[PDB]
RNA sequence: UCCCCCGUGCCCAUAGCGGCGUGGAACCACCCGUUCCCAUUCCGAACACGGAAGUGAAACGCGCCAGCGCCGAUGGUACUGGGCGGGCGACCGCCUGGGAGAGUAGGUCGGUGCGGGGG
RNA sequence: GGGCGGUCGCCUCCUAAAAGGUAACGGAGGCGCCCAAAGGUCCCCUCAGGCGGGACGGAAAUCCGCCGGAGAGCGCAAGGGUAGAAGGGGGCCUGACUGCGAGGCCUGCAAGCCGAGCAGGGGCGAAAGCCGGGCCUAGUGAACCGGUGGUCCCGUGUGGA
RNA sequence: CUGACUGGGGCCUGUAGAGCACUGAUAGGGCUAGGGGGCCCACCAGCCUACCAAACCCUGUCAAACUCCGAAGGGUCCCA
């Protein structure tokens, strides 16, 4: 709460989300992440502001 | 191994103070003098500093006998 | 009172055990919780070769036709004091395939 | 003057839900424990919480015998 | 290669019998390992570490030591876990050889204290702390990092049990005696 | 009087007094023995009544042995105060004792004066206490 | 149809600990080097590789030593389902079954499988 | 008795009577979190202390040898368990996946938890095998009304909104 | 014919009891890291402590929140 970001992972080219946090006090900024669409098989994906 | 930040340790000779010195294996050539400075029993290196160098009028026996006129 | 134990798991319940000496080397092929050597194939039982890491192509060949030979295909392959390196006694017959 | 403290947790309600010499399907329970007071034997796996079931169906059975834990082991019928 | 090693073979293997040893052929006392620790000096040098003792100390024996970790925060000498305080390394091979008959004969001479070491530094099963003060005052360096007095401390463990075993070696490799 | 000076909990329970001894019958220290015969407390008040008893009765020699220690804290609630709120205040500390247990142990007084100072001392507790001597009976093999 | 040694097991301290022997023809360990496949917050100590001129000192097996540790019997209560009573209470007594933990005697430094080597 | 004071949910130990459960304004304590590693796989090592020493050093910094079988540690209070790792160090990755889930523990119901295994596509390891978060038990909130993306299902005669 | 209950077999516990090997308190005795200190000495070149006291070992204990141990019983499953 407050220090944790909980946010979700974009597609990074489409759609979807992953729901999970990204600290903002300790700096793991921009993290990239492989995750498992639905569609697209095995891309890669990024985080989003909310 | 591990060839590296490890250094080869490149040949460099001593100046050879007392006898040969262990050979070459670091590149620092330079002593001041004598390697060893004795056979190392310690058989009394001594350059004769403020102690006994100085041995004349004392640490000696002066003024008569040795003294039969105390009583 | 050096061990590492990787033969603790046991998910396959049929496993190959090698054994490394400093002259030379033998493996055994054991079934579980019975206590019964099925086969196996021994260096200086069975005199091969002088240099004890070019064994493990011999033995590979010698302890694979005979593990074909009995009959056994599903095996496994222990690591409990060694490290996978040096000698590989890899083969292509029977279900270790490594 | 108060009380100080007068609260306790709620039980989870942990034990050996089933015993030896039973009948079993694939995937039951054998024992609810807290921590891993009884160690895998043949065809039993854990979980998250250490919780210890049956792969198989069979007849179970405890204590092949001890020094590294007590053993559940769950044995089909032949 | 060889470095005294003539004093190492028939002056040791041979003078050991007669009057010392069971006379068979590994009993008799010998080096197994010689440990060489920097331990900070007296504290922290710097408040983030620097591994220049890795560039001097490579220079003197032509090697790094390992700069390993402090152990739990009791925080009464501001002590922390992480940003590794070590600076060991035991480093036995003839190596080992190369740098200790260096100083074997540089550091007995070249340093001024009462003329030797103690004959009572010896310890259970023969491990001997020597523990030289500083030489950073020739060890043929000629002053390179003159940061402190950042001495080291070596330990020359023998093989066999007792104080007379390893006193049986020591100073007949060249070690004084009553300080 | 006397206390423990640390303890893992404050408050504990009371319990039940039933057995006959869980040791503490055979004496293995001095020639006489001062032992319980009911099931009762023995507060630090009691501790002090009966030890001071025994050095103001006999000077000079003898030394007396104790064998109680009181690690139960007697609870109770202040007074005019209502049930229920919690338990009460601690005041002294008492000793659980059983029957047939030796509680004071008298060293180097002879027969005619422990006899009587273990009678005195035995007028201080709220417990029928006789007095045994030392005897044979020990565990001894 | 047998002994010795090496792998791999089951018994879960009657298997260990400590001391005293003993063994390398035969395995195994130790050893001599690192030249490559490999490695080390650093080092061939441990993994890895050529060996094998020397060894059983260390470690490892076997044998002995009961004290160190451990296991530990018959009785005897403690305790207790169940039944019957006593005491104002704290708490006790009897019968029927069951039956400890300590302590004592005593035992032990191993028992038993499978696959290989030598005679 | 009510008021004043304390408490209202979750977890740990006892009370709690050797299955599970079990109350009191009974005793002792914690929580409304945190970790891109404090996660997965693979590969190495065994701790805390005591003794003999050291160059500073408190008797605790760092190093060596012996004893030490788990008295340390496992993010956090307590309990269980752990060195034949779950503990400490390193490489590579994100399974801290998506659709399901046989069979169960417990429960009045609602909830909470374990889950072998099937498909797709991965990570580690040569393989055997493991990975659907954290050694575990606390770290939370049913429903309703709405916010932001995708789905193009309905969209009030027709086509769209 | 499965039920309450009972008989023959297993499994489980940590209560009564008992115990100190674990967690703490403890009545004494021996040893004495050291400390007000030292009879007082060129300080280490001591001596007994009737001064205190760490840690260790015995004679002795206590525990709902201690268990190296551990029943009687209870529950569960198979047959009657
Ligand atoms: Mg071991
Ligand atoms: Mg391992
Ligand atoms: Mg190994
Ligand atoms: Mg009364
Ligand atoms: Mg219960
Ligand atoms: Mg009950
Ligand atoms: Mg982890
Ligand atoms: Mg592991
Ligand atoms: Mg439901
Ligand atoms: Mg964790
Ligand atoms: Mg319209
Ligand atoms: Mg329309
Ligand atoms: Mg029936
Ligand atoms: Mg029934
Ligand atoms: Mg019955
Ligand atoms: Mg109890
Ligand atoms: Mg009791
Ligand atoms: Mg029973």
């Amino acid at each position: 709460v407050r220090i944790k970001l909980l946010l979700e992972c974009t597609e990074c080219k489409r759609r979807n989300y992953a729901t999970e946090k990204n600290k903002r006090n300790t700096p793991n900024k921009l993290e990239l992440r492989k995750y498992c669409p639905w569609c697209r098989k095995h891309t890669v994906h990024r985080e989003v502001k909310i | 191994m591990k060839e590296g930040i490890h250094p080869k340790l490149v040949p460099a000779r001593i100046i050879c103070g007392c006898g040969n010195v262990i050979e070459t294996y670091s590149t620092k050539p330079e002593i001041y003098v004598e390697v060893c400075s004795k056979c190392h029993p310690f058989y009394t290196g001594q350059q004769r500093f403020v102690d006994t160098e100085g041995r004349v009028e004392r640490f000696q026996r002066r003024y008569g006998d040795s003294y039969r006129k105390g009583r | 009172k050096f061990r590492v134990r990787n033969r603790i798991k046991r998910t396959g319940r049929l496993r190959l055990s090698v054994f490394r000496s400093l002259k030379h080397i033998y493996a055994q092929i054991i079934d579980d919780e019975k206590g019964v050597t099925l086969v196996s194939a021994s260096s200086l039982a069975l005199k091969l070769k002088g240099n004890k890491t070019e064994v493990a192509r011999q033995v590979g060949r010698a302890l694979a036709e005979k593990a074909l030979a009995l009959g056994i295909k599903q095996v496994a392959f222990d690591r409990g004091p060694y490290k996978y390196h040096g000698r590989v006694k890899a083969l292509a017959e029977g279900a270790r395939e490594g | 003057g108060s009380t100080r403290n007068g609260r306790d947790s709620q039980a989870k309600r942990l034990g050996v839900k089933r015993y030896e010499g039973q009948v079993v399907r694939a995937g039951n329970i054998l024992v609810r424990q807290r921590g891993t007071r009884f160690k895998p034997g043949k065809n039993v796996g854990m979980g998250r919480d250490f919780t210890l079931f049956a792969l198989v169906d069979g007849v179970v059975e405890f204590q092949d015998r001890g020094r590294l834990g007590r053993y559940v082991h769950v044995r089909p019928l032949a | 290669d060889v470095a005294l090693k003539r004093k190492y073979y028939e002056e040791v293997r041979p003078e050991l019998i007669r009057r010392f040893g069971y006379q068979n052929v590994w009993e008799v006392p010998r080096l197994e390992k010689v440990v060489i620790n920097q331990g900070l000096g007296e504290a922290k040098e710097d408040a983030r570490i620097l591994e220049k003792a890795a560039q001097e100390l490579a220079l003197i024996t032509g090697q790094k030591p390992a700069v390993t970790r402090a152990k739990k925060s009791i925080s009464n000498f501001k002590l922390r876990k992480g940003m590794p305080i070590g600076l060991r390394v035991t480093l036995r091979r003839d190596r080992m050889w190369i740098f200790l008959e260096k100083l074997l004969n540089v550091a007995l001479p070249r340093i001024r204290d009462f003329r030797g070491l103690n004959p009572n530094s010896f310890d259970g099963r023969g491990n001997y702390n020597l523990g030289l003060r500083e030489q950073l005052i020739f060890p043929e360096i000629t002053y390179d990092m003159v940061d402190a007095l950042r001495g080291m401390d070596i330990a020359v463990v023998t093989t066999a049990e007792t104080d007379e075993e390893a006193r049986a070696l020591l100073e007949l490799l060249g070690f004084p005696f009553r300080k | 009087m006397l206390m423990p000076r640390r303890m893992k909990y404050r408050k504990q329970q009371r319990g039940r007094l039933k057995g006959a001894t869980k040791g503490g019958d055979y004496v293995a220290f001095g020639d006489y023995g001062l032992v319980a015969l009911e099931p009762a407390w023995i507060t630090a008040q009691q501790i002090e009544a009966a030890r001071v008893a025994m050095v103001r009765h006999f000077r000079r020699g003898g030394k007396i042995f104790i064998r109680i220690f009181p690690d139960k804290p007697y609870t109770k609630k202040p007074l005019e105060v209502r049930m229920g709120k919690g338990k009460g205040n601690v005041e002294g500390y008492v000793a659980v004792v059983k029957p047939g247990r030796v509680m004071f142990e008298v060293a180097g007084v002879t027969e005619e004066q422990a006899m009587e100072a273990l009678r005195i001392a035995g007028h201080k507790l709220p417990i029928k206490t006789k007095i045994v001597r030392r005897d044979a009976y020990d565990e001894a093999q």
